[PDB]
Formats: structure tokens, sequence, C-alpha cells
């Protein structure tokens, strides 16, 4: 199994550096599910209305950005889904 | 400012007499045949000798190396006021005998020694030793003065069109210190002026009345807002700090002479109460002074992130819109702030039934957002019949009166107002009590507060002020009380917030008006200052002094309160006010709007920078605030606190000392090029922390800057705690890992201390929920321990990085944890700048450990 590279090629690193909650890539690729790189991005899906980006910081923050509640997944903050 | 408006000393009778006494051979003398050394005290009578009045003196050794002096009249026709509820304690006491004596001359040891006092009786002198050194006279100027209350300006007398009836008459008191080998005082907050006290001899001496002065200007010693009533003096061998215990208007007056400073207190009433406090090192005094005082009050760490204020904010639509723009420009706040404007006609505890009609929903989305809101509570009430508050407050009695026993009428904000009597501690618990969430309707846990205009402010009164012959509890005169009015307001609107959270909560005020001992009721700020760069700059000396007397927890209005500020001096003051304790951005109705992105990118990205930083500082301020709260240690520093024997640091204003570990020289002049950093210290290196470059003390250090700069440096042998995760405001960082900065000394050591408990409650006092952890590197190792084992918290924030300046590249790093086998870390290395940086260490903060570079 082949390890992980960076969307910048700003070095390389192994597969369980991808989401580890430390920030290793210098633009943030290795980081997209966590709050771990200051310029990272986190993915909404939002089914039922629009696909939106948030900044890594907006995870776990306590606070609901998505609509569908999965920037907060260990917060504390039960986020409802809202899309409607 | 109208200076017309404002008395001089000369205009003030009492002050008029008291300072045409001038040095020479003092009357006063004491009986030593009445000499009595009781319990506590020694009790000896002095006599004037061409009036032959009567006075005892109270003198008292005190455990913790102090001096408490008493003066009160032998047979006074009523009695004279004595401070009340500003010793947080009965000071305990040490045992006083006569070690010396002859027919002029008792010497006194306290305790065991070394410390002794030399009473002279005639003409009456005191001298405090340590051992065969003075420290300290008293009355060496023979300007000893107590006017005794003779049978009922001197007595009935006016200024402007404002009469006061005085019907006590001539009442005033005023004593001499004499400070053998001190050059430099410090200290009797407040006034806009340099850190190193004035010589008043050919001007006017240093006033201390709380008083709303309406544009007030620079380097003068007008009274300004607060008074506390403590003079510090430093030299390179000694810290000694004098106590005048008196909440009536005072002058001071200083004057320097084989080095010496001689300090003047002259009081229009009460006793003389006075406590000598020997060091003998700054931090002595300190701990001297935080025993009779108290302490700073641990903010809520919502309160140390960024404030957003401004008169006003339109509506709550205005503050969700506020609100929002933090987030989409991506700049950190906590706070957003409703002025007088919020309130019905400026009927306090109440909403305007238009702009504000649903607050619990505006809180509400506030909290959602995981930001606070703090609502403007001024301590005067409209005169109205259909205001509750001032109806419930004229139906029990609890206003302040005149002598003709009406409730006194004054004009502020809402027209015509009522004053409550705070000085009753009946009052204070009925507005106490209003703080519920039942009484003030639409308030919500995260509704903080502010009582501004507490002087009180009165715009038909003299000097914009309550009349000396208003009438307060007890019978006692306004003129009594005056300068701890505001305290008792900020003391119970914070209890208030304490309450009505079941005892649980710990509260957040801001003051303007303040006493000796407002530290343990919130913050201060200094009042209504302008946009200019002279404003700015003299923040620093202003907050520098309300820092070596306890108030911690100071701050000047970012941006300026009148006028508008230029870009460039707005994001200086934005960098300048986030390396200062209380971090608010405030303005005049009739500004424009500066909420921080209005403002074109360049200067926006600046002004971000400085947020984040102080974002990321956010758990170091936090350990400076709990180390301010135990010991009595201020938090923001002038470098002779650090560096007490390095002369030149002793009129330093343009720089300042968080803790031990940051020295800050922020630019303060527009368009400059770079600062001139005096780094102190021999054989001391410091970091800068946006370069990482060394560089060794004592220098002079040109530091070329751009908009972007905030010249910071770490000091060698010290730790500083950062959270580099920066998000949208404290409450949402609170669990987050921590970095930990080591700036290595020259022997290859630092440390330094991390606080941490929930953010806001008592727990941490009350169930010893918290965490004190030390830090600690030498040889090659670096380990974490507890600096309190009674503190424990479930949290799980874990240090995920360690970055250390001044190291060289190891061959491997190891992690031991408790619980743990040993653990392989990687690190980065750059040889350039020394730095080192390790990956991930994943330890939780609870938890000993040790990291070894090998
Ligand atoms: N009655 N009425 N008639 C009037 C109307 C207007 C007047 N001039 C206003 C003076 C401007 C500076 C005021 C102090 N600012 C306070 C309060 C506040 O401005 C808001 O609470 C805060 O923002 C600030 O922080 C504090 O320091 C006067 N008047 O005699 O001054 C009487
Ligand atoms: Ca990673
Ligand atoms: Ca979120």
């Amino acid at each position: 199994s082949k390890p992980f590279t960076c969307l910048d090629g700003t070095a390389t690193i192994p597969f369980d550096q991808v989401n580890d909650d430390y920030c290793d890539c210098k633009d943030g690729s290795d980081e997209p599910g966590t709050a771990a790189c200051p310029n990272g991005s986190f993915h909404c899906t939002n089914t039922g209305y629009k696909p939106l980006y948030i900044l890594s910081s907006r995870v776990n923050d306590g606070v609901c950005d998505c609509c569908d509640g999965t920037d907060e997944y260990n917060s504390g903050t039960v986020c409802e889904n809202t899309c409607r | 400012v109208d200076r017309s408006n404002f008395k001089t000393c000369d205009e003030s009778s009492f002050c008029k007499r008291q300072r045409s006494i001038r040095p020479g051979l003092s009357p006063y003398r004491a009986l030593l045949d009445t000499l009595q050394l009781g319990p506590d005290a020694l009790t000896v009578h002095l006599i004037h000798e061409v009036t032959k009045v009567l006075l005892v003196l109270e003198l008292q050794g005190l455990q913790k190396d102090m001096t408490r002096i008493r003066i009160d009249e032998l047979e006074p026709r009523r009695p004279r006021y004595r401070v009340p509820d500003v010793l947080v304690a009965d000071p305990p006491t040490a045992r006083l005998s006569v070690s010396g004596r002859d027919d002029n001359s008792v010497e006194l040891t306290v305790a065991e020694g070394p410390y002794k006092i030399i009473l002279t009786a005639q003409p009456f002198r005191l001298d405090l030793l340590e051992d065969r050194s003075l420290l300290l006279s008293v009355n060496a100027r023979g300007l000893m003065a107590f006017e005794h209350q003779r049978a009922p300006g001197a007595w009935e007398e006016t200024f402007k069109t404002h009469s006061d009836s005085k019907p006590y008459g001539p009442t005033s008191v005023g004593l001499d210190f004499s400070l053998p080998g001190m050059e430099h005082v410090y200290g009797i907050p407040e006034h806009a002026d340099s850190l190193r006290l004035k010589v008043t001899e050919g001007g006017e001496p240093y006033r201390l009345y709380n008083l709303d002065v309406f544009q007030y200007e620079l380097n003068n010693p007008m009274a300004l807002y607060g008074s506390v009533p403590v003079l510090l003096a430093h030299s390179f061998h000694r810290d000694l700090g004098i106590f005048w215990l008196n909440a009536a208007e005072t002058w001071v007056d200083i004057s320097s002479n084989t080095p010496q400073t001689d300090i003047r207190w002259m009081s229009e009433s009460g006793i003389i109460d006075v406590f000598l406090m020997l060091g003998p090192s700054v931090f002595d005094v300190f701990r001297q002074y935080a025993s009779l005082t108290g302490t700073q009050a641990l903010p809520p760490l919502f309160s140390l992130g960024y404030h957003q204020s401004r008169w006003n904010y339109r509506d709550e639509a205005d503050v969700l819109e506020v609100d929002q723009g933090f987030d989409d420009h991506n700049m950190p706040c906590d706070v957003i702030w409703l002025d007088i404007e919020h309130a019905d006609g400026k009927r306090y505890f109440t909403w305007d039934p238009t702009r504000f009609p649903q607050p619990l929903n505006m809180l509400e989305h506030l909290a959602s957002k995981r930001r606070k809101l703090v609502a403007i509570v001024d301590p005067h009430i409209k005169v109205d019949s259909g205001y509750r508050v001032h109806e419930e407050l004229r139906n029990h009695g609890l206003y302040v009166k005149t002598r003709d026993g009406s409730d006194y009428e004054g004009w502020c904000w809402p027209g015509s107002a009522s004053y409550p009597d705070f000085t009753n501690p009946r009052m204070r618990a009925w507005w106490s009590n209003m703080f519920s969430f039942d009484n003030y309707e639409g308030s919500a846990p995260n509704l903080y507060v502010w009582n501004d205009m507490n002087e009180p402010s009165v715009f038909n009164g003299p000097e914009v002020t309550m009349l000396k012959d208003a009438v307060h509890y007890g019978g006692w005169e306004h003129r009594d009380i005056h300068n701890i009015y505001g305290l008792y307001v900020h003391m119970a609107t914070a209890d208030g917030l304490i309450q009505r959270s079941g005892g649980i909560e710990r509260p957040f005020v801001l003051s303007r008006a303040f006493f000796s001992g407002s530290q343990r009721f919130g913050a201060v700020w200094t009042g209504d200052n302008t946009a200019e760069w002279d404003h700015l700059k003299i923040s620093i000396p202003m907050c520098l002094s309300l820092a070596l007397v306890g108030l911690s927890f100071c701050g000047a209005d970012v941006g300026g309160f009148f006028k508008n500020p230029e870009p460039e001096l707005l994001v200086r003051w934005y960098q300048m006010g986030a390396y200062q304790p209380f971090f608010r951005a405030h303005a005049h109705l009739d500004t424009g709007r500066r909420e921080p992105w209005l403002l074109a990118s360049q200067y926006q990205d600046a002004i971000r920078d400085a947020l984040f930083q102080r974002y990321s500082l956010l758990p170091f301020w936090y350990t400076l605030f709990y180390q301010a709260h135990k010991e009595g240690f201020p938090v923001m520093r002038p470098l002779w606190v650090q560096y007490p024997e390095d002369m030149s640091t002793f009129s330093i204003e343009d720089q300042f000392m968080l803790g031990d570990a940051l020295l800050i020289h922020p630019v303060s002049d527009a368009g400059a090029h770079g600062v001139q950093v005096y780094l102190p210290g021999q054989e001391e290196v410091w970091y800068d922390i946006q370069s990482y470059q060394k560089h060794h003390g004592p220098q002079t250090l040109y530091l070329p800057v751009t908009l972007s700069s905030i010249p910071v440096f770490q000091r060698g042998g010290t730790i500083v705690p950062r959270w580099m995760r920066v998000r949208r405001s404290s409450d949402c960082m609170k669990d987050d890992p921590i970095t930990l900065f080591v700036a290595l000394s020259p022997q290859g050591t630092a440390q330094g201390e991390l606080f941490l408990d929930d953010g806001h409650t008592f727990n941490y006092q009350t169930r010893h929920e918290f965490l004190l952890r030390r830090f600690s590197f030498s040889g090659s190792t670096l380990v974490s321990s507890s600096a309190d084992p009674k503190g424990h918290l479930e949290t799980p924030i874990w240090i995920e990085r360690v970055v250390i300046m001044g190291a060289g590249k190891p061959a491997a790093v190891v992690l031991q944890t408790k619980g743990s086998p040993e653990s392989r870390l990687s690190f980065q290395h750059d040889p350039e700048t020394s730095v080192l940086i390790l990956r991930k260490p994943g330890v939780s903060v609870a938890s000993d450990w040790s990291i070894h570079l090998r």
C-alpha cells in the first residue's frame, strides 16, 4: 500500500498521516476532514441543497456551517439537517 | 477639554489651605506619657502645640512587612469617615515592643526584627528602618495638617454656579513622607500622564477625584475617571509602596531633593489611614498590597478575546450583520457590545421596543455562533413614574438624598435622573437581584454588563458630578465617599451576574470609575480617548500605571473614541490593542463605521493578522491572569519590574512586558520605517518571534517595520503556550491542542506555566477543577509536571507541536509518557534560524511526560 503526496508537491507522507489531526502539507491537503490545517477546506456534500466548502477552522468548532451538519461530528454540537 | 469647569488646587479651598502650609517645624508633638502598647497596636496621643487639639495615633506593625499609621481626633464632635469594603480582611498584626527610649524618642521593634519604627516626640516624626537602614520618614517636612471638627470658602463655599452648604466646616487631613534614595515614583491613577510621575513643585498637584472630563488632554495632572491612591517608589536598591486609604478628594504633591523624593497627601475629610509597604522587591510590594485589597478577578476566557463595540449598533439586524461580517471576513471576535441607544430612552434594564423587540432571539443567534453580548447599564435612573426601576427605588428610599431629605435629582442621558445610593448595602442587594433572568427581562446567560458614568457623572452638577453635601447611608456626606461610589456599582453589578447563575458563572463587568479594590470586580478602560497618534502612545503608560496598583484588566478604546482614525492609525491601534489586556474597539456616535472589514484589503490583512496573534496567545494571556489572580502580580509590566537594576528602564513607556516572557514595542508613529527596541538584561537573549532571529542583551536594536509589523520578542528561558488553530471565537477554541514555544536561555534552559479550566465557572476554586502545568527544559529534555496537584480537569487538550528556538539538530527525539511505551517523534530543523519543530507529540496536557533530544 502506497503513500500520499500533496497537491502542491510539498513532500509526501504515509497514508496514516491523512486526517490524523496534524498539518503536514503546506497547502493543507492532507487534512480535508479535520481542523488541523490553517489553510484547509472541508467539503459539505449537502444533498438536497448546494454543496459548500468551509474553512478547516470551522470543523468541530461547535457551530453548524453545513446544512447537512457534517462539519460537526465530534464537538458536542449536534446539527440537524436543514438543507430544505 | 474646558478646564474652567474643574477646580485647580487654588479653587479647592481645602487644597489651598493645606498647600499653603510650607515645609518647616511641625507644631505636632507626641505625649509619651499617654503611650500604650495594646494587643493589636500602639496608641499615643498627639497634640497641636498652638491649638491644643488632641489627636490619637494608632501605629501597627503588620504581618508581611507592612506598617499602618492611623490618626483621628481624641474626642471628635462627630465621627470621621473610615473607608469600608475596600480591605478584603482585617490585616493580621505583628507584635510591637519597645527596644529603645529616651526623653524625646521611643524605638519600636516589629516582632523580632529587622524592622524598627522610631517615634520622635517633639516635633512628631516617624522613621521606619530595616536594621540600621532608614527606609522612610513620616512628617519629616513638617507638613502634617489635621483640621479638627469645629463647632457648627472654609464653610459655605461656591464654585461656578454650584453651592456647597459645607455644614461640618473645614475637616481636611494631610501628611508627608520622605523616601531617601528614591528618584522615581509611579502610580496614583488615573492621569493622562507619563508612567514616571513628575514633580509637582511648580504646578498642580496630582488630583484624585473621579470625574467625567470631556475630550481630556494629554500630559497634565487633571483628575480623570478613577482614583487609586497607591504610589510606588523604585531604585536600584529597594522598592516601597504607600497606600493612602481615603475616599475623599485627594491631591498629591511630589518633590525631589543623597537623592530623595517627598510625597504629600492632602484629603478633604475622613481619618489618616496609610499603609507603608516595605518590599524590598517590587513583587514583595505587589504581594503586600494584594493581601490588603485583593487580587485581579479571574476573567472568563471570552472576555480576553476581541470585543467589537460602538455607540451605537442600530438594531438586532445590525448586530447580526456585524456578527456575520466577522465570519464572512475570517476575523475572530468574542463579544459585540450594545451602548445606551439599545434601551428605551436611556431607561436601563429595558430594550427599545422597535429596534430591539426580541432580545432573547438576538442572544440565541449569538449563542449559536458561540459569541457573547455586553449591554450597558448606568447607575443613574430616569425620574419617570412609568419606569418600574425608579418607582421601586423611590418607594424604598434607596436614593441619594439632599439635606432636606428629598431624593437628589440631577441630569444625565435620560434627562432628569436620580442616583441610587450604592454605599447602602440594601441598595447593592437590590441592584444585584435586578440582574436575575426574571427581573432583567430579555437577558440570558451570554449577556454581560458595562457600567459607565459611575463617577457619578451629573451634567448639571459641580465639575460634572454630584454635590459635596448630598447625603448617603448612615448620614455620611458625598464628599466623604466620592471615590468609592463607582466601585460599589461595579461590585453590585458583578455580584448580580454571579447570583443570577446560582453562584456558578464568573462575571464580566467593565467599569469607567474605580478605586482601590476595583481589581476584584472585573475590567476598566481609560474612558473617552481620541483618534490621534499621541492618544495611541499614551495607552501604555496609563495601563502600566493601573497595572502597578493592581488593576491588570486595563485597556483603551481601539481606534480612539472621538473622531475618525486614518487607516494606518487604526491598524497600529489594533496591533497595540492586541497586546494589551482589555481589547475593545469603540467609537463615538458621530464617527464613521469602522468595523475592521470596511478598510482596504492591505489594512484588513494587517488587522486580521493582529487578531490572529491575539487569539493564538489566549492560553498565555489566561495563565498570566491566573497568576495575577493567585499572586497579585501584574499582567502588563514596565521593563523596570523585570530589570530593577537597569536604571535606563525606569522611565520607558513605549515598551512593555507581558509577564516575563514577551517584550512588546508596537509601532506608534505614522509612516515609521523602523523602531528602536531596547532589549535589556546582561547575558540575556531575545528571539524575534516573526524572524526567530536571536539578539543579545543589553542593546538598542533598530528594527525595520512594515504596516504588518508588531515588534514582539520572546525572552530566552521562557516557554509560551499558543493555540495555533485560530477559530471564530474563544468558545470554539477552548478544547483545541496547545503548541509550546521554547526560547532557550544561553544555558540551554527554559520554563513556563499553563493554566486551564472550563473557561467560565468558579469550579476551579469550589471543586479544584483545573490544571496548572509547569514545563521545564534543561540538558536536552523537555518535562511536563504539575505545578499544583490539587488541580484535576477532564479535557481533550493535547500537545500537538513543540517549537524550540535556539537549538541544534538532534539525531533522534524520544517521548516518554506515564502509561505509554517510549515513542519516537519526527522533527524539522532550520539550520539558518536554529529552530526545531517537534511533530505531533500527541500527549494529553493532563499527563506528565518528557521529550529527549539525542
Ligand atoms: N441629557 N442629555 N443631553 C446631552 C446630550 C449630549 C451631550 N454630549 C455628549 C458627550 C460625548 C462623550 C460622552 C461620554 N461617552 C460615555 C457614554 C457613551 O458615549 C454612550 O454611553 C459611551 O460610548 C462612552 O464610552 C462613554 O465614555 C451632553 N453633555 O453635557 O455631554 C448632554
Ligand atoms: Ca496530517
Ligand atoms: Ca462548524
